[PDB]
């Protein structure tokens, strides 16, 4: 159960969304072939119904550091990012709520496991930002 | 599908 500051808050599951494919057309990188992979972010409200992430008002993907500028920022739902690559790899995810009302860091791990999977994570957001709290009453009880 | 980078 929550204790002290932190009982000033709701939790929202958020869904990390994920696909992947090879691409034929990039040499394999010593015989592994290159994917294309793509993660993306919603929310879901209290049913499991997926709705956009309004929430959050940026998403930085820290991408493993083979990758050039491997600090992605996206601001519009469902933040998608795009890549290519030959191996998976754990990932930080930053979301960045509304209203400066904080970073978390989602831990994330891409993989090519499956063409596409989804992975649910819990996050604690707090209820002392009026705007943020007027867009969380889109995804459930607050 | 289980290639993992370092």
């Amino acid at each position: 159960g929550p204790l002290g500051s932190m009982v000033a808050t709701v939790k929202r599951t958020i869904r990390i969304k994920t696909q992947q494919h090879i691409l034929p057309e990039v040499p394999p990188v010593e015989n592994f072939p290159v994917r294309q992979w793509s993660i993306e972010i919603v929310l879901l409200d209290d049913e499991g119904k997926e709705i956009p992430a309004t929430i959050f008002d940026k998403v930085i993907y820290h991408l493993h550091p083979t990758f050039a500028n491997p600090n992605r920022t996206f601001t519009d739902p469902p933040f998608r990012i795009e890549e290519q690559g030959w191996g998976g790899f754990p990932l930080d995810i930053s979301v960045f709520l509304l209203e400066k009302a904080g970073e978390r860091k989602i831990p994330h791990d891409l993989n090519f496991l499956q063409e596409s999977y989804e992975v649910e994570h819990v996050i604690q957001i707090p209820l002392n930002k009026p705007l943020l709290t007027e867009e969380l009453a889109k995804s459930g009880s607050t | 599908q289980t290639a993992r980078k370092s």
